[PDB]
């Protein structure tokens, strides 16, 4: 099965380079027109920049928010693309994605015949994550939203980076279960929230904890969310 | 620098509807290079049209792309639950730029939000920060206005909003607003009031708290 693999991105501070590694396999690689797209969080698919087959020249191309901080490479020795990006900015952050469509061969035969054929399959790695940002890395700390249908919840506040991992009563509770997406705080820090719906009559009778996960610091909190 | 458009942003349908995507272009961009693709949250976009009007190997029949020039359409005969999802279109001949998107979810009855308001934590209120939630539940159609009073006065600049994406079991949207003040500004007021405008609200619906109490 065709497949692309990227690697390299990672936590990188504003103005600093990180170099994208994408690696193919199942095609000819000297013969693929390579490109790069990057989605920012809850943003649309924005295209980066290309490289043509090197059979017809390896001709690349950028997008004009790129040109002069990022460069296309190319390995076919290694069926690997590379995209250098010098000059990082914020907005730069996102998942960024190495794509190519390819040539593949399709046979089958009946009693009576043989038939082959070449189909298109347009491929897609399943990304890395480019974050710019001169943020330091830092657990949050978790805020119990009190309730008094009833709701209630956790306030999961000023952590970085992503992602965060929350489950209320160690996964026994998922019904009526909301985690928001995290906003950014002009601080640089993420921010969320992680509310459930229960019956009023479980208040004073169920005890609700939250339970937090936050790899990048090693932080692991349990909070009771009490009326 | 051919510029693609979609219309609309969200097209809001129920399941075994027609739907019909429009992509436009600001120059024409020629038939084999014209592109339609599906994304789902956290996974990598697919190829369903390529050429103009190529279905891809792999892709159900009921997908179809159609077009010239700079008017160009994607057609599902009949939309099933993995349908609802972002489609976009894409050039690739002299520009190579994706569409905005269009967002395809489930048309559900209107469901009025359940609203919620927290107070800050006693926790948070001695690090000198507080910050008021205001949790809209389960509601349909996305749009929803959520302001904030404080002492019968509109705020402005100190809050966020997050938007569930379209929940995948009673396909309702749900929404938070945070509310972010100092210790000192939290103090001096009294009436903390969340106020919501929803089109299943028959009237603006307002959760309040008193600092006190």
């Amino acid at each position: 099965e065709v497949q692309l693999v990227e690697s390299g991105g990672g936590l990188v501070k504003p103005g600093g380079s990180l170099r994208l590694a994408c690696v193919g396999s199942e095609f000819t690689f000297s013969e693929a027109w390579m490109t790069w797209v990057r989605q920012a969080p809850g943003k649309g698919l924005e295209w980066v920049g290309h490289m043509r087959p090197t059979t017809e020249g390896g001709a690349k191309d950028y997008a004009a928010a790129v040109r002069g901080r990022f460069t296309i490479a190319r390995d076919d020795s290694k069926s690997t693309l590379y995209l250098q990006m010098n000059s990082l900015k914020i907005e730069d952050t996102g998942v960024y994605y190495c794509m190519t469509g390819v040539e593949r061969g399709d046979f089958w035969s009946d009693d009576y015949s043989q038939h082959y054929n070449t189909y298109l399959i347009d491929v897609w790695g399943k990304g890395t994550t480019v974050t710019v940002s001169s943020a330091s890395t830092k657990g949050p700390s978790v805020f119990p939203l009190a309730p008094s249908t009833a709701a209630l919840g956790c306030l999961v506040k000023d952590y970085f980076p992503e992602p965060v991992t929350v489950s209320w009563n160690s996964g026994a509770l998922t019904s009526g279960v909301h985690t928001f997406p995290a906003v950014l705080q002009s601080s640089g820090l993420y921010s969320l929230s992680s509310v459930v719906t229960v019956p009023s009559s479980s208040l004073g009778t169920q005890t609700y904890i939250c339970n937090v996960n936050h790899k990048p610091s090693n932080t692991k909190v349990d909070k009771r969310v009490e009326p | 620098e051919i510029v693609l458009t979609q219309s609309p942003g969200t097209l809001s349908l129920s399941p075994g509807d027609r739907a019909t995507l429009s992509c436009r272009a600001t120059q024409s961009v020629g038939g084999d290079y014209f592109a339609w693709y599906q994304q789902r949250p956290g996974q990598s976009p697919r190829l369903l049209i390529y050429g103009t009007s190529r279905r891809a190997a792999g892709i159900p029949d009921r997908f179809s792309g159609s077009g010239s020039g700079t008017d160009f359409t994607l057609t599902i005969d009949r939309l099933e639950p993995e349908d609802f999802a972002v489609y976009y279109c894409r050039q690739y001949e002299t520009s190579f730029t994706f569409g905005p998107g269009t967002k395809v979810d489930i048309k559900r009855t209107v469901a009025a939000p359940s609203v919620f308001i927290f107070p800050p934590s006693d926790e948070q209120l001695k690090s000198g920060t507080a910050s008021v939630v205001c949790l809209l539940n389960n509601f349909y159609p996305r749009e929803a206005k959520v302001q904030w009073k404080v002492d019968n006065a509109l705020q402005s600049g100190n809050s966020q909003e997050s938007v569930t994406e379209q929940d995948s079991k009673d396909s309702t949207y749900s929404l938070s607003s945070t509310l972010t003040l100092s210790k000192a500004d939290y103090e001096k007021h009294k009436v903390y009031a969340c106020e919501v405008t929803h089109q299943g609200l028959s009237s603006p619906v307002t959760k309040s708290f008193n600092r006190g109490e």
